[PDB]
């Protein structure tokens, strides 16, 4: 039909970034967009905010949408500002959460795989942590998620389940299973419930 | 270190000390406008007696340790070095108008966003400063100077030194930060940046077409900072200290909102003051 | 100390195309992982469909311009931009497409029955209809041709739900679908029904399974896996959003 069997109820990980994408990021402007006061084409797209971009000045951090931060980040014309979360000590803070709370997840954004992958590709060189231990860190948080999803795949009942604090990568690739899990579980419970 | 159009330089001297001297050669016209001024920089002395890690080498490779002279955005000469603090010329323009204020403090910054240490292991590089933006590099490790893959230019805020460490220890160990102090603090940054931006305004003329909007929110928030310590003043029951902040206010609606205030805040006395300077506002 | 909060709200009390956007976004990513074939927003799209029209006019105006500084990332960020948002439009027909050819026979049952509460007219698009439409008839027309024409006349019905087993298919109203507790639309929460505090002064949602006879608070901010007849009201008032 119009829509493939893989692109059925879920989103491949393309979309995923796709979605990861749109969202705003810091960067420091390698060119200056702002016309002074003594032609040029502006942006005016119609899916964001230009109001930023015709007023980049050189080394003067703003923030754009992410796809257009990697496109000038393909020449040399801006510089990504890694977020907050993506530092080392960041990290540290967070695998000591997951080692400390065995419930529960911890606070990452919802994109942090996502933009850690985009970031690590495309911004290689514009993180103040070497990204060899950044690299490091981002899978250690996700072998202690993976751990704490494997052990709740075990409170598959058939009314609802609360995975609080996931991420968006994860959940995309969990769907299949637990959507799929939980609905037979449901469908036996309302077949016993025919009376 | 020169601007476009203006040099700016310091002059040392074992009998005559650090002076300074800002002259502007001008396209047609070397129009001056300092001259072997003194300066009020620190020069390392105690740091210099054999007491430092990993500081020798810097020392030897600048004896006097000022590690920049770079303008602003609006040419406003700007001094970095030992003592961690920048150093602006606010009104710069008249001779006699000299003002040396310390709008950044480097090491209290960096402790009250480290989470409470006082580390020792930041160095600060600045570059260039273009109002409140402050882009310096934060080596981390022992040596001061960057290495050749220079690191991405962080930007710092400049903050006036009138963080307590008495009133900032209130919550011994994201450091909390005292209300009643920072309000007054964000009146004092947005008084010195309003007179900043008028030498420029009806002298150097608008420069990015923006200059009024982001003068008018800046006053706005000027305003706003009065209003706050006018009712932080009237939370003590104080008249007079509430009265002597309102001559202050410089929007009439602030002036109304302070007489809200007035009639809220069990003040009744209040109220007839604040109403009084509204009606000779009339007439101003 | 009292709070003065209020007098500085007070004293701050004096349809975009990035909204626009959002909410095509929102729309696509529901529509993807409903069971239910979801409202078409007409006037979203209208909209959206002229801002490309014009957008795309506008480039090719520059684009002539060109033709006779040497800024072309302004051009270039245009170009991928309207990529990427007709992208989004051609999955979300292309997703609607797919929902109308599974659930055809319900959606004419729909149609042709007097006390339904919906209208294709109010759930599909023009061109929706009448590819639903040519693409029922064909279909029909070749099953009858191809299998119905050597049946009796009381096994050559197309929609037989009296058979041994329905032969219409009905959406899934009881699938499980990841959902996110947006809370109300608007960034007030004292203003919007429905939002029982639960304790721990966390702000909660309730909503009970009837086959369970449970019920389960919705906490806003958090992520849950529920039952789409359970959400199905939350989800129309865009309380909450399908992940």
């Amino acid at each position: 039909m119009s829509l493939p069997a893989h692109l059925q109820q879920t989103f491949s990980p393309e979309e995923i970034q796709f979605i990861v994408e749109n969202e705003p990021i810091k960067i420091f402007p390698r060119i200056t967009t702002r016309q002074k006061i003594r032609n040029h084409t502006r942006w005016q797209l119609i899916t964001t905010d230009d109001k930023a971009l015709n007023n980049m000045v050189a080394m003067r951090s703003t923030e754009v949408v992410l796809w257009i931060a990697l496109l000038l980040k393909q020449q040399s014309k801006c510089s990504i500002v890694a977020p907050q979360w993506l530092t080392t000590k960041e990290l540290d803070r967070k695998i000591q959460y997951e080692k400390t709370h065995p419930d529960r997840f911890s606070e990452l954004p919802w994109n942090w795989l996502v933009l850690a992958r985009i970031l690590f590709n495309k911004a290689k060189d514009d993180f103040h942590d070497p990204i060899h231990e950044l690299r490091g860190k981002i899978q250690d948080l996700r072998e202690i998620r993976q751990i704490k999803v494997l052990k709740g795949l075990k409170y598959l009942n058939e009314s609802h389940l609360q995975l609080d604090n996931l991420s968006l990568l994860e959940i995309n690739e969990l769907r299949p299973f637990i959507t799929e899990i939980m609905d037979k579980l449901r469908e036996i419970h309302t077949a016993s419930l025919t009376a | 270190t020169a601007q476009n159009y203006r040099v700016f330089s310091v002059h040392y001297s074992q009998f005559h000390g650090l002076s300074y001297s800002l002259s502007e050669l001008g396209t047609s016209s070397k129009r001056y406008y300092k001259r072997e001024c003194p300066l009020p920089m620190s020069l390392p002395n105690i740091n210099s007696d054999m007491k430092k890690d990993a500081n020798l080498d810097y020392y030897n490779f600048n004896p006097m340790g000022i590690k920049s002279l770079f303008f602003s955005s609006y040419g406003d000469p700007c001094i970095f070095g030992s003592d961690n603090t920048l150093l602006l010329l606010s009104k710069w323009r008249s001779p006699e108008e000299s003002k040396w204020l310390p709008i950044l403090d480097s090491n209290m910054e960096i402790w009250k966003m480290s989470g409470g240490k006082e580390t020792t292991d930041i160095h600060v590089w600045p570059l260039a400063l273009a109002y409140d933006t402050l882009n310096c590099i934060l080596v981390k490790g022992k040596h001061i100077w960057p290495e050749f893959p220079l690191p991405l230019p962080s930007e710092m805020e400049i903050r006036m030194p009138v963080f307590v460490k008495s009133k900032l220890l209130e919550e011994n160990k994201e450091i909390q930060i005292p209300v009643s102090m920072a309000a007054e603090e964000e009146y004092l940054r947005s008084k010195v940046l309003s007179e900043l931006l008028t030498d420029t305004l009806e002298n150097d003329g608008e420069m990015y077409g923006n200059e009024n909007e982001v003068l008018a929110a800046l006053n706005g928030a000027y305003d706003k900072a009065l209003l706050r310590l006018f009712a932080s003043a009237c939370s003590d029951q104080n008249v007079e200290k509430a009265l002597s902040l309102a001559h202050e206010l410089k929007q009439d609606r602030a002036l109304t909102a302070a007489v809200k205030i007035s009639e809220r805040a069990e003040l009744p006395s209040l109220v007839k003051k604040i109403n009084n300077i509204r009606e000779a506002r009339y007439e101003q | 100390d009292i709070n003065i909060d209020d007098i500085l709200a007070e004293l701050d009390k004096e349809v975009s195309p990035q909204q626009d956007f959002s909410d095509l976004m929102k729309s696509w990513k529901n529509e993807r992982c409903s069971p239910e074939l979801l409202p078409y927003p007409h006037q979203l799209m209208k909209r959206l469909l002229n801002r490309i029209s014009m957008q795309s006019q506008l480039i090719e105006n520059i684009s002539m311009g060109f033709l006779d500084n040497e800024s072309k990332l302004p051009l270039l960020c245009m170009e991928t931009e309207l990529e990427r948002l007709k992208f989004v439009i051609r999955s979300y027909i292309r997703c609607r497409l797919s929902k109308i050819d599974k659930f055809s026979l319900y959606l004419r049952q729909l149609n042709e029955d007097e006390n339904s509460l919906i209208s294709l007219t109010d759930l599909l698009s023009k061109d929706e209809i009448k590819y639903h439409d040519t693409h029922s008839l064909i279909w029909l027309k070749l099953v009858n041709d191809s299998i119905l024409k050597y049946m009796p006349e009381e096994l050559q019905a197309i929609n037989d739900t009296e058979g041994s087993v329905n032969m219409i298919d009905e959406p899934d109203w009881n699938k499980f679908v990841f959902i996110h507790v947006n809370g109300p639309p608007d960034g007030k929460w004292n203003e919007d029904p429905l939002l029982q505090e639960n304790e721990f002064g966390k702000p909660c949602y309730t909503v009970t399974i009837p086959d369970l006879k449970e019920e389960v608070e919705l906490t806003i901010g958090s992520i849950y896996v529920m039952r789409y007849e359970v959400i199905r009201d939350l989800l129309r008032d865009d309380k909450v959003a399908l992940i």
